């Protein structure tokens, strides 16, 4: 279509840069403790199964 | 408040409440699985493996974003359940969502 | 000057349409060019404000008389960029704009005055 003008946008492209990375560093950092919390999970499934087959 | 499986354990659920639908008229069980959800009054619908309950792509299809009964393989018999524990494991982990 | 004439002098109601006001800016660009006269932003000159306030502040009313004059400068922003000079200095001297969309005529509207950035 069209580049947005072409000066004092150069900075907000650059804050949205540092943004967006931001952005990534952030759900990296999520993602973290959602595998820290679906292994625990998946620990207690082990045991939930086991008392099933004794049942 | 279902089961699919063997005439001999359909009778035996029914023995205390939670209708069991005997496998003696759908061994595939597609049919009558699609049948009980059909009448949908129900909280789960455990499905023995008679050849698979795993593939629910037509089942979720039916459903499409609904609360309903919540499919779950329940056994397909008593002989050994020794790395049924470890065959769940790695069938739920890799074929599911996370990878590996 | 015609226009001014038949409003002040005979009291009529006149309604100028100036039409691609950007091939007048492309001839006084032309011409400063060739006159080597310090170009002030982007090619065009320096005067072109003064130049371009020259022509549009020709067009009010007085007291006294009943004439009126107003004024539809049509010009076509060259590369759909409101930051362009020409655009740029037509909007700091009018009061007022109205401003079509490509995207709404795309989808096939009619008039496609896009309504936000388009004041009065």
């Amino acid at each position: 279509s069209q580049v947005s003008p072409t000066r004092m946008n150069l900075l907000q492209r650059r804050g949205q840069l540092r943004l967006a990375q931001k952005g990534v560093d952030l759900l990296k950092k999520k993602r973290d403790a959602l595998v820290a919390e679906f292994f625990g999970l998946v620990r207690e499934a082990m045991e939930a199964r086991k008392a099933l087959d004794q049942a | 408040m279902a089961v699919i499986a063997d005439p001999e354990t359909a009778q035996g659920f029914r023995l205390a409440g939670l209708e069991g639908y005997g496998a003696s008229s759908a061994e595939e069980a597609q049919s009558l699985l699609e049948t009980l959800v059909e009448r949908g009054g129900y909280a789960l619908v455990a499905v023995d493996e008679a050849l698979l309950p795993d593939p629910e792509r037509a089942v979720e299809r039916l459903m499409r974003g609904r609360d309903l009964p919540v499919l779950l393989p329940i056994a397909g018999l008593k002989e050994a359940f020794q790395g049924h524990d470890v065959e769940g494991y790695m069938r739920e982990l890799v074929r599911k969502t996370i990878g590996f | 000057t015609v226009a001014e004439y038949l409003a002040f002098e005979h009291d009529y109601h006149v309604l100028v349409i100036l039409t691609d006001m950007t091939n007048y800016c492309e001839a006084l660009r032309e011409i400063g060019a060739a006159r080597e006269e310090i170009p002030g932003r982007r090619g065009y000159p320096g005067y072109m404000y003064t130049d371009l306030a020259t022509i549009y502040e020709r067009a009010g009313v007085v007291e006294g008389k009943k004439g009126s004059v107003t004024q539809i400068p049509i010009l076509s922003m060259p590369d759909d960029d409101r930051t362009h000079p020409i655009p740029d200095l037509t909007g700091y001297i009018t009061e007022g704009q109205i401003q079509l969309s490509r995207e709404l005529h795309r989808k096939g509207i009619y008039p496609p005055i896009d309504p936000l950035p388009s004041l009065s």
